[PDB]
């Protein structure tokens, strides 16, 4: 491990947690399970190198005897963080950073890939239906508008999106999974779909089209 | 696969309300709108009553969007965005016509595409032959006076795209003429193959 | 060596050792020095020493967990 | 062989101990983990640019920013010095003595998205030679190896060359400017001439072409600026009637730059020989369809050094240049004072002003030489290159958010007076992004210099660049 010192310490601490929960008596395991899983879900939530995420998710999977409940807790934790950050950003009107945007996009894409049922159940649960869809499409459109028309005109920093096709494909797979599970807000999705289809940029309209072909 | 089936049926019925907003978008800006419909019609099993309502309903709205009864045909020669949306919608109808349901080893000639038969019946009911004649009369004077791009398939061949990447729509008149001479041939042959459909009337 | 009898003793040492190492990284001066992000000092060396001792803890627990 | 004994010994759980260090090491674990990867790079870059906009800066001299690596021999290029043989040669001599015009004898065809690395060099005999720099750029050794330059192609131009400018948006187009004519060459992938067209400025008597500038982020649009007027053409439709025609009611035209507002429409800034700065919003009202438009607005910059004497600001200006990457306008005056203005994109008013007091290495010269021919290295933000109006010494300036790192590029021996300047960022044999700076002197010798990564890669750090 050539990474940072604190990162190595965290890897060692989590493998020590594996040591305790694979060697120790059952009593201490069931006492410490609550704190261990809370800390694991935390460290999973905040950004960190991939290795500690992998070992923390292995820890949390080993903690739970049933895979479904483990994945459900992981889903509710990460999706709750996503919901709260998106809601705060929308309410304050600030411009969401492209990095956190792509992190949220890839996490939502993975959740839709594995369990769209649970993804719909949580993201549509009451903490108008499919308001999540409206707000994420709005965020996408503000970010795309903020992107300069010419990349040459852009300064050293690049506002707006960078990998347009990946983002639009992830968004459309999200919408398709939600349509497969949920049916009432489809009348909304159509509109946003069509808004994605009449866009002047070919790299988004054609990307959404081919994504519809590959998914449907 | 059922849930996906109603997903496509609803999506098809949603897109049908938003067809007419494509009047001012531009032809080059509107092909994927029908490219998605092409897949939306892939597993288009005619036997279902809700399905066939959806079919004839969509046929009716594309027919109405074409507006075959206006007979005000002197504006089709010039290049206008609404003309190009007409051109792409009739190209979509042509692709629907060319879609043939590959039957089994049965010797019955009635195993034609249900979508194709429905399109032909709707077009004959709306009377596209009259529009063909009027637009040909309109373009006769024009003809006598004349003397990495994205994947555009199947509406335009990729060779055509690579040869005319500046504008696939420069030869608007030639494409319109090809469409309007090609469609009557197909409706005539499909009506000939179907005994139930009476042959269309043709004069001198 | 052999069946692994030494792990019965060395791990015990590790049991206090990292705790001993803990008794060095919990001080306010040490955590302040860590917050300053300085490579030189005993704090960084001792945190690598930790990393190593329960790395050995990992080395024994993985074998014992695969002993099923 | 002691699994039960091991479990009995481990009955004392370390999980409480594990959590009771983890809880209070989280204070720095969180910080390092958030610092890890490209997280926060966008925010760091935004705060760096904001403090660049706001924080006042002072000028310091240095030499470690730029490091020479290779030096070509004398006579490697033929007839580099222009003897100005011709009817217009004497006029060009008078203009260069007056320093109104500066001759740019070379250019580079290369774009951030393209693969080209071509170098075009102009001769006195009306010929421009296009050359491949792949071997030159890939040679990083600082030995005395003989340079090997592969002549891609050459093309004879029927009029004298005063400036060569490659289109920054696309490497394909190259504009050649002289005293009275303009040419546009579209080059093939091998450097050969694929297309050749001639622009017709319809110059009036007594006026000379200053330079042709491509509109930033715009391909087929070229603005030819002369001593009296500016004509903006779009090659995509018309090469005879310009889309825009801008004139100046009083005094002569010195330099012209362009920017874009918050909406995105372009704005032209013209600084004149009278020292007044003027701005114009180009649109249908100011388009050449309605005729020539005289520029009337005057920028209000109030500084103790900037004194309006005899209807002249510091005895007149020298050059003007707006940095698209830095969102700020450079300018300088005949008296030798240089200023950097951060200007509002909606009110077009200078929000902040930064002086650039250039101090020479020797204390004999008190006043700073005038600055002209600003040049910004593509894909290398913050690094700009200028030349002196009176002496012609290159000066490389890095606009640090808090400071101004200036360096004079002096070549040993000093017999080779540097004629022209260029600097390209490219890739290395070890796929490392390196900035190589090519100097051409009057003797035809080439000087190869290299941008210190520990000194010239502040904005290029991963902590400031998105992944």
């Amino acid at each position: 491990t050539s990474g940072t010192v604190l990162e190595r310490l965290v890897v060692s601490s989590l493998e020590a947690l594996e040591s305790c929960f694979a060697v120790g008596p059952i009593i201490e395991k069931e006492r410490n399970k609550n704190a261990a899983q809370e800390l694991a879900t935390l460290l999973l939530s905040l950004p960190a190198p991939a290795s500690v995420q992998q070992q923390s998710k292995s820890l949390l999977a080993s903690l739970h005897t049933s895979r479904s409940a483990y994945h459900s807790h992981k889903d509710q934790a990460l999706l709750s963080k996503a919901v709260q950050c998106l809601n705060t950003s929308s309410k304050e009107g600030k411009d969401l950073d492209p990095e956190v945007f792509q992190r949220l996009v890839i996490t939502a894409r993975s959740i839709a890939i594995m369990r769209p049922n649970n993804l719909v159940h949580f993201t549509e649960s009451k903490l108008d239906c499919c308001s999540f869809i409206t707000q994420l499409v709005n965020h996408f459109w503000k970010l795309h508008a903020s992107k300069p028309k010419n990349a040459f005109l852009a300064p050293a920093c690049l506002p707006g999106l960078t990998h347009i096709e990946a983002t639009v494909n992830a968004l459309v797979d999200i919408i398709h999974g939600y349509c497969t599970c949920e049916l009432d807000c489809i009348n909304t999705a159509s509109k946003i779909y069509m808004q994605m289809l009449l866009c002047p940029d070919p790299a988004v309209s054609f990307s959404c089209k081919q994504a519809l072909i590959r998914v449907l | 696969s059922n849930r996906l089936h109603m997903v496509r049926l609803m999506l098809l019925e949603r897109l049908l309300q938003t067809l007419p907003q494509l009047r001012n978008v531009g032809g080059v800006r509107a092909i994927p709108y029908m490219q998605v419909i092409l897949m939306l019609t892939t597993d288009l099993d005619g036997e279902d009553e809700k399905d066939k309502g959806a079919l004839d309903n969509l046929l009716s709205q594309l027919i109405a969007e074409l507006g075959m009864d206006k007979k005000d045909v002197s504006k089709k020669n010039e290049r206008s965005a609404l003309n190009e949306v007409h051109l792409v919608v009739m190209r979509l109808l042509s692709v629907f016509m060319s879609r043939t349901k590959s039957g089994s080893k049965s010797s019955i000639c009635e195993s034609s595409s249900l979508i194709s038969s429905a399109t032909a019946a709707a077009l004959l009911s709306s009377g596209a032959v009259d529009y063909c004649l009027h637009v040909l009369k309109s373009l006769l004077e024009y003809w006598k006076s004349q003397q990495s791009p994205p994947d555009m398939s199947p509406f335009f061949l990729r060779q055509y795209v690579k040869g005319h990447a500046a504008d696939v729509f420069e030869a608007y008149t030639q494409l319109l003429t090809e469409m309007v001479l090609r469609l009557p041939y197909q409706i005539k042959k499909i009506t000939d193959t179907n005994s139930r459909i009476p042959p269309p009337v043709f004069d001198h | 060596a052999g069946q692994g009898a030494g792990h019965l003793q060395l791990h015990n040492a590790a049991v206090d050792w990292l705790s001993r190492c803990k008794k060095y990284l919990s001080q306010k001066n040490v955590v302040e020095k860590l917050n300053a992000n300085v490579m030189h000092g005993k704090h960084v060396m001792i945190l690598e020493c930790t990393c190593h001792i329960m790395s050995y803890l990992a080395d024994v627990t993985n074998a014992l967990s695969q002993s099923n | 062989g002691c699994r039960e004994e091991l479990q009995n010994q481990a009955n004392f759980s370390f999980a409480p101990l594990v959590l009771d260090m983890l809880n209070f090491l989280m204070d720095a674990i969180q910080t390092n983990f958030q610092q890890a990867s490209a997280v926060g790079s966008s925010s760091r870059a935004q705060q760096a640019l904001s403090e660049l906009h706001t924080v006042e800066k002072a000028v310091e001299m240095t030499d470690q920013l730029m490091v020479p690596t290779l030096g070509s021999q004398e006579g490697a290029f033929e007839n580099v010095r222009m003897n100005y043989s011709g009817d217009q040669g004497q006029t060009i001599r008078q203009l260069i003595s007056a320093h109104v015009l500066r001759r740019v004898a070379m250019c580079v065809l290369s774009s951030p998205h393209g693969r080209r690395q071509h170098l075009a060099v102009s001769h006195e005999k009306g010929k421009i030679t296009v050359l491949q720099l792949s071997a030159l750029l890939k040679q990083a050794d600082s030995s005395k190896r003989k340079l090997t330059l592969t002549r891609l192609a050459s093309a004879p131009v029927p009029f004298t060359v005063l400036s060569l400018t490659g289109n920054p948006c696309k490497e394909d187009y190259l504009a050649v400017c002289g005293l009275k004519d303009c040419h546009v060459l579209t080059f093939s992938s091998s450097g050969s001439v694929s297309d050749h067209l001639v622009l017709h400025p319809q110059l009036a008597t007594g006026n000379f072409i200053i330079k042709a500038v491509w509109l930033p982020g715009s391909q087929t649009e070229l603005a030819i600026v002369t001593a009296d007027f500016v004509k903006i053409y779009d090659l995509c439709v018309d090469a005879l009637s310009p889309t825009f025609y801008f004139l100046l009611p009083s005094s002569k035209i010195r330099d012209v730059t362009f920017l874009f507002n918050e909406e995105g429409k372009n704005i032209i800034v013209i600084m004149s020989s009278a020292g007044y700065i003027y701005t114009q919003l180009m649109e249908e009202a100011s388009s050449a369809q309605q005729g020539p438009f005289y520029v009337t607005n005057v920028l209000e910059i109030n500084h103790e050094d900037l004194k309006d004497s005899n209807s002249q600001v510091a005895g007149g200006g020298v050059s003007v240049y707006y940095s698209h990457v830095l969102q700020m306008l450079f300018f300088s005056y005949c008296q030798g004072k240089s200023f950097a203005a951060t200007i509002s994109r909606t009110t077009l008013e200078v929000l902040q002003l930064f002086p650039i007091n250039i101090k020479s290495s020797n204390g004999g010269s008190k006043t700073s030489p005038a600055l002209c021919q600003w040049s910004e290295v593509m894909n290398h933000p913050g690094l700009v290159c200028c030349v002196q109006q009176t002496t012609g010494v290159p000066l490389v300036v890095m606009v640090k958010p808090d400071t101004f790192l200036i360096q004079e590029i002096k070549t040993l021996p000093a017999k080779a007076k540097i004629q022209d300047m260029v600097a390209i960022r490219h890739t290395a044999c070890n796929e490392q992004q390196r900035t190589t700076m090519i100097l051409l002197c009057e003797d035809g010798s080439l000087r190869i210099y290299m941008a210190n990564v520990e000194n010239t890669s502040y904005w290029l750090q991963p902590s400031l660049q998105p992944s």
